[PDB]
């Protein structure tokens, strides 16, 4: 069946560059142009370029934010399509896509993360939101990279809860909230405890919230 | 910037791609091969497996026989041997209901049970599921106690299966005579093509139960005096009656690629027709039977040149004979092209007429050639029909060895006819199988599980026998299969064994041990209970040399016992492996704060290995040190924390160590107890009849042994420190602190203290529990009664070596508890031998093992299918 795997993304510095790669399979590579597409964190689809096939010429074409920053390859022997990202920018981070056709994207790959930081991992902070239907929560702030992991109760409490998505702050430390809506019987034997969790910095945090 | 020629080129490409599988859609919907995945058989000349089919035909037998007289019938015939057997209970029938059931519907019950196995689905999975069911079957009179109209409505032949077995396609009974079998085939692919169902059975069954049959051909003079059919012969002289079960299972060709199923062979194609305006209702037409072959081509893309094999309606009728032999002269005898003669027999020649399973016999022994690349043979009596003109030389009889040829399609293929009494034709192309083509803890192994299950012991021993048997008769097949086969493509029942062997002759001579109730070496049995698992970890006493140093290898495990040497070398001067790979210049496993850790280690990585392999434990319970693996293993406690508490806790005992003794007391405990007041206290109650005395002042120690002599069995413990008495009262303040930094988590699988003698949450377990663990005395005994109360059925001791197995078991004994008690390593075994038959023992108990996970897959076998416990069953009315 038609594949288009993808592979090489990760986290890199700014200024560094970085080659994303995408493996085609069940179809003559060699017939299609190739183009890339990109998405920044829950913004919309933006083109980066595209290869033409060889029968067309094999040229290429790029967007001006990226035009003598980035190239597009290809090496119709392994089947591969590429992507040179070169002087990379915190704004270049995305989630990158390979997708058959100049035009016409008629199949597209998995997608490649690629975050520019010059964040250090750091472990978080959880401070709890006390429920001043009752709300209470925690915020668990300024750690790096993602992701980050929040129960409740040891995941006995899942009615009400209501995990945000992080977000990037401006010091470049990632900042993620999480609320349980709870009856106001907030001391009727209902301890509430949420779990959080950051394996990139060997963390684990239990925190209690009350008023 | 893209040119308008770029842009149509892209447009157009996809537009001839679309196009592209539309047509291949519509060639699906149209022609899509069916897979045979499975196939079951009980036919005349004690055949109840295919493969009993394939000997009787390659051995030139037949069957025929004078009547039996278990029925209350000059008389020959063809007769099931177990036609009145059936396992009732099996299938949740009462056995008032069984007696009043046609035995054709009993038969189709138990051959579709055996198709099923064949095709390597457990039929559980197939409950609630999309699944068809077509039975080409006939009424006979059975009745002529309740349960009667049920018993004997032919609907009832096929939805009783759908009851039975849960599925939920379409059922249908369907009448076309000595073609109703074939008629069901066909309407079977032509379902699973149009999706009404994802699966199905089809097949047909006939049993002579009434008086009208044998007696209404004998006056209509179509019957052999013999009771065999001679066909194509020019001793024809009348068919044989007979009667069987013959049933496939079918699925669409794509969907049986992807679920990886072995395929025995494919319906390319297959056509149904009438005769239509014929000499009389009953005689067949030559031009008929060539319209539904040229039909069954058409439909399969094939020509007759590509067929090497036919296997014919041959009932041994003088007339009817050369009719269906004109009929394959004008058709497979033209333009065979080089390709040799097309060679001609049929099934009826070795086990009479079955009547409605008549079609599907022919397609078993058509799928047995295509197995072996071998013409399926026919018997051959006498000289060719005088009637039939062979001048071409295009057709020939298949008389013996032949090997089955190929066509230019490089693909074997036999076409497959069935013609029945009210003109209703049918013929099938059957086509050899295509190509197929397509990790492991506990990797390395030598030897090989082979599980095994029924509904009874003595069906289970018998399962044993027949495997025995089947495995002698057939050496040479590969080990892996049959363990694969074994545990992924069977149902697993409540009684169980298991045999643990390296080659095929200690696994025959394993299995005879099980048919007999034998206990030996490689050998384990027992009942699955639900009720969940207990993993236990004893206190001291299951060190040894170098304990699971052959466990080192299997990743899963390797990778535990890195995350302990990290922690215990910052910790303590040294390492886990240091101390179990051979030791160079390593710390001595003779000393409390080595042993302790190292075995907390071992017992941490041994229960994640079981994790790993698919044990899920339901709680967990330890004993002095080995609650701290407990807490690890049940999430309380991070292992980096858990080797914390266990260095520090047993560097502590060390520096009290000296001045103390602990004495095992083979006795229970208000006694020693009573014993113990003057002449110190009891640290230990593992068991009613076992109790561990610690008090120290060795002096004592060496006091009470003596005392013990006059006849209680006291033994010392190789330990020269008291714990569990005051003795350890002067670490209390130092070890408090310095385990301060622990964190105590919820548990993820419940924790049972046997500190406390009670579940707990998790969070109890700072410095202060394991201080208290190490002064208190270990109530062990009573934690096992709380759980055995509490309906936990299997106690699995996660250990390199057994210490608490003894005392549990006696405690079940004395709650008169059926739950079992498992080990996982051995003084002598600590292999990845020894950790494979703990897994194939704790799989007869109800513990879950991803048999998959643990070896691999390997590839299906055609192993005998479930061994049918029957009673007889013959209403007189």
């Amino acid at each position: 069946e038609v594949q288009l795997v993808q592979s090489g993304g990760g986290l890199v510095q700014p200024g560094r560059s970085l080659r994303l790669s995408c493996t085609a399979s069940g179809f003559t590579f060699g017939d299609y142009a190739m183009s890339w597409v990109r998405q920044a964190p829950g913004k919309g689809l933006e083109w980066v370029g595209f290869i033409r096939s060889k029968a067309y010429g094999g040229t290429t074409e790029y967007a001006a934010s990226v035009k003598g920053r980035f190239t597009i390859s290809r090496d119709d022997s392994k089947s591969i399509a590429y992507l040179q990202m070169n002087s990379l920018k915190t704004e270049d981070t995305a989630v990158y896509y390979c997708t058959r056709g100049g035009t016409l994207f008629d199949y597209w790959g998995q997608g490649t993360l690629v975050t520019v930081s010059s964040a250090s991992t750091k472990g978080p902070s959880v401070f709890p939101l006390a429920p001043s239907t009752a709300a209470l929560g925690c915020l668990v702030k300024d750690y790096f990279p993602e992701p980050v992991t929040v129960s409740w109760n040891s995941g006995a409490l899942t009615s009400g809860v209501h995990t945000f998505p992080a977000v990037l702050q401006s010091s470049g430390l990632y900042s993620l909230s999480s609320v349980v809506t709870v009856p106001s019987s907030s001391l009727g034997t209902q301890t509430y405890i949420c779990n959080v969790n950051h394996k990139p910095s060997n963390t684990k945090v239990d925190k209690k919230v009350e008023p | 910037a893209s040119t308008d020629s770029e842009k149509v080129a892209e447009y157009l490409r996809r537009a001839t791609l679309d196009l592209r599988a539309a047509r291949q859609r519509i060639r699906e919907l149209e022609s899509e091969p069916i897979a045979i995945v499975g196939m079951a058989c009980r036919l005349p000349g004690e055949v109840d497996s295919p493969e009993r089919l394939w000997e009787l035909i390659t051995s030139g037998r037949d069957s025929a026989a004078e009547v039996p007289d278990d029925r209350g019938w000059r008389a020959h015939g063809n007769f099931m041997a177990g036609a009145g057997d059936f396992d009732a209970a099996f299938f949740g029938i009462s056995p008032r209901e069984a007696l009043a059931m046609d035995p054709q519907q009993r038969q189709a019950l138990e051959t579709t049970w055996e198709a099923l196995e064949s095709a390597g689905i457990p039929p559980e999975t197939l409950r609630g599921s999309d699944t068809g069911v077509f039975v080409g079957m006939s009424h006979q009179g059975y009745a002529t106690d309740g349960y009667l109209l049920t018993g004997n409505t032919a609907s009832v032949a096929s939805g009783r299966i759908a009851y039975v077995l849960g599925l939920e396609g379409p059922a249908l009974t369907v009448d076309t005579a000595c073609s109703s079998s074939l008629v069901a085939l066909h309407t079977a692919c032509g379902s699973l093509r149009d999706g009404d169902c994802g699966l199905a059975v089809a097949g047909g069954v006939s049993v002579m139960a009434g008086p009208e049959v044998f007696t209404e051909f004998s006056r209509q003079g179509a019957l052999s005096p013999d009771g065999r059919c001679k066909p194509f012969s020019d001793e024809a002289d009348g068919f044989g009656l007979g009667e069987g079960s013959a049933f496939v299972v079918l699925q669409r060709l794509s969907d049986a690629r992807r679920e990886g199923r072995r395929v025995l062979g494919v319906v390319a194609g297959s056509a149904v027709n009438q005769d239509g305006a014929s000499n009389g209702l009953s005689a067949p037409s030559g031009v008929a039977q060539q319209r539904v072959i040229r039909r069954a081509w058409a439909r399969a893309g094939i020509t007759g040149a590509d067929v090497a094999v036919v296997e014919a309606h041959g009932t041994g009728t003088r007339l009817g004979d050369p009719v269906e032999a004109s009929a394959l002269l004008a058709t497979y005898g033209k333009s065979r092209g080089s390709s040799g003669p097309v060679l001609l027999g049929s099934v009826k020649s070795n086990i009479g007429h079955a009547q409605a399973a008549a079609g599907v016999a022919g397609v078993i022994k058509v799928l047995l050639g295509l197995e072996r690349g071998v013409v399926p043979p026919m018997l051959c009596r006498g000289e060719r029909s005088g009637l039939i003109d062979w001048s071409s030389g295009e057709i020939e009889l298949a008389d013996g060895v032949r090997e089955w040829s190929p066509a230019a399609d490089g693909v074997r293929r036999a076409g497959v006819s069935a013609f029945g009494v009210s003109g209703t034709n049918a013929h099938v192309i059957i086509a050899e199988p295509p190509e197929p083509e397509p990790r492991r803890m506990l990797p390395a192994t030598g030897v090989v599980p082979v599980v095994l299950s029924a509904r009874t012991g003595a069906a289970l021993r018998a399962q044993a026998g027949r495997l025995a048997d089947h495995l002698a008769a057939h050496p040479g097949i590969a080990p892996a299969d049959v363990s694969w086969t074994m545990a992924r493509a069977r149902q697993h029942f409540e009684e169980r064994a298991a045999v643990l062997a390296a080659d095929t002759a200690e696994a025959v001579h394993r299995l005879r041990a099980v048919a007999d109730g034998a206990v030996v070496p490689g050998v384990v049995t027992g009942s699955a209970s639900d009720g969940g698992s207990v993993f236990v970890f004893p206190g001291q006493g299951a060190q040894w040399e170098g304990m699971a140093r052959e466990l080192l290898p299997v990743p899963v495990f390797a990778e535990s016992i890195a995350e302990c040497d990290a922690v215990l070398s910052e910790v303590a001067g040294f390492s886990v492996s240091e101390v179990l790979e051979p030791r160079p210049d390593a710390p001595s496993l003779e000393r409390v704060d080595v042993v302790q850790p190292v075995l907390f280690a071992v017992m941490v990585s041994l229960a994640r290995l079981w994790r790993a392999c698919g044990a899920v434990p339901s709680a967990v319970i330890g004993h002095s040190q080995g609650e701290i693996a407990a807490a690890v293993v049940a999430g309380a406690l991070s292992l980096e924390d858990g080797m914390r508490v266990v260095a520090r806790r047993s560097r502590a005992v060390r520096a009290v160590a000296g001045r103390g003794s602990m004495l095992s007391v083979r006795g229970g405990r208000s006694d020693v107890e009573k014993l113990l007041a003057d002449d110190l206290e009891v640290a230990a109650v593992n068991g009613p009849d076992a109790v561990v005395v610690a008090g120290d002042a060795q002096a004592a120690r060496e006091f009470l042994e003596y005392c013990e002599g006059v006849g209680i069995r006291a033994r010392a413990i190789p330990v020269d420190y008291a714990s569990h008495t005051a003795h350890v009262e002067p670490v209390r303040d130092e070890l408090v602190q310095a385990l301060a930094g622990i964190t105590p988590r919820r548990a993820e699988v419940p924790f049972f203290s046997t500190l406390t003698g009670d579940f707990l949450d998790g969070t109890e377990l700072d410095a202060g529990y394991w201080y208290r663990n190490l002064r208190h005395p270990v109530e062990f005994h009573s934690a096992v009664q709380a759980l055995t109360d509490q309906g936990y059925a299997t106690f699995i001791e996660v250990s390199p070596h057994p210490v608490l197995a003894s005392s549990v078991q006696e405690t079940l004994d004395d709650a008169e508890s059926d739950a079992a008690v498992l080990g996982t390593l051995e003084r002598d075994a600590g292999d990845a031998d020894r950790f494979l038959t703990a897994l194939a023992d704790a799989h007869t108990r109800g513990v879950a093992v991803d048999w998959e996970a643990v070896l691999g897959r390997a590839g299906l076998v055609d192993l005998p299918g479930y061994p049918f416990q029957g009673k007889r069953f013959w209403l007189l009315p």
